[PDB]
């Protein structure tokens, strides 16, 4: 419990009925949880933290080139960014490959995905940080995060993140 | 589920793992069986398989698993399922879906190798939709 995180719980309860179809595996938060302040770099190697994104709802995803389902959903996350990013929402996809810093960028370039930037943690510590709070059982993992850095929902798997189901859920969560 | 109770299945499905796919058999619904392989040329879909493991929502599902060749893990976090499919052995657990839709598995956190990803795809539908799916599956996978 962090009392700042109750509003995130209230959102999760409100949007729970939309967590179905292509996004059925989302598990709504039923207790306030403040996420660890994940540390990662941007495409330029500049240091970033989750808290740098406060003020917006986020979809935080962890992905790696060695995980097939995490590769596969990347174009959905890029399309979701395209449709919904703005003042109130952003997708933050963090690559966690730990060898060959360039293979992930090549993956994105060859898939022609340009809307997600290139957030990365070559230590893959962000995975260990979410695993510690019981929010990373495998790959991919994604977390829907409120403007305060609090958990709305988590999914331990891939999903069609640009489907209508996904879009309706995110819009409900946002604004 | 109350942990202290013995769960009682409304439906049983048998999942057999092999290098590198799952096959599902429905002993209570005519004994048909089918392989579940990673789909392709199903654009503009990005995820999934040709034939999903389909189940009715709000019913107790028993999943019996075995391995054809080597040990494979059958896991689906949203349903609390994490069980090993071991050759020569029939392991079981039970789950119940509370929501309809699609449920896909994960890679383990260990980097793993080389055509070896075996997708798990479970599709949860309502009662009428399940009955209808069964009737069609009886003919299709005979």
């Amino acid at each position: 419990g962090d009392p700042a995180c109750r509003a995130a719980v209230a959102t999760a309860q409100k949007i729970a009925p939309l967590a179905h179809g292509e996004v059925a595996a989302l598990t709504m938060a039923s207790a306030p949880l403040k996420l660890p302040d994940l540390a990662f770099e941007d495409a330029d190697g500049k240091p970033k933290k989750l808290s740098d994104f406060r003020g917006k709802t986020l979809l935080v995803n962890l992905w790696a080139t060695w995980c097939v389902p995490s590769r596969k959903e990347m174009p959905a996350l890029d399309e979701l960014q395209g449709k919904l990013s703005g003042p109130n929402f952003e997708v933050v996809a963090i690559n966690i490959d730990t060898r060959d810093p360039e293979k992930p960028k090549t993956f994105l370039k060859e898939a022609n995905l340009t809307r997600l930037g290139y957030f990365n943690d070559q230590k893959a510590k962000v995975f260990q940080d979410l695993k510690a709070i019981g929010r990373a059982l495998g790959m991919p993992t994604s977390v829907l995060v409120d403007p305060q850095g609090c958990e709305i929902a988590t999914i331990a798997g891939p999903a069609e993140w640009a489907s209508e189901d996904a879009l309706k859920l995110i819009r409900a969560a946002t604004g | 589920f109350l942990e202290l109770d013995v769960p009682k299945a409304d439906l049983t499905i048998k999942a057999t793992g092999k290098q590198w796919y799952w096959s599902y058999a429905y002993p209570d619904n005519g004994k048909f069986e089918f392989d579940s392989l990673m789909a392709q040329d199903k654009q503009p879909r990005l995820l999934g398989v040709d034939n999903e493991m389909v189940v009715p929502v709000n019913k107790v599902i028993r999943v019996q698993v075995t391995g054809a060749d080597v040990i494979h893990a059958f896991a689906l976090p949203a349903f609390g399922v994490k069980i090993d499919a071991i050759p020569g052995r029939l392991n079981e657990t039970w789950f119940k879906a509370a929501k309809t839709g699609m449920f896909y598995g994960q890679c383990s956190e260990l980097s793993g190798k080389d055509h070896a990803f075996m997708p798990i795809a479970i599709r949860v539908v309502e009662d009428k939709e399940f009955a209808s799916w069964v009737e069609t599956a009886k003919k299709k996978f005979a």
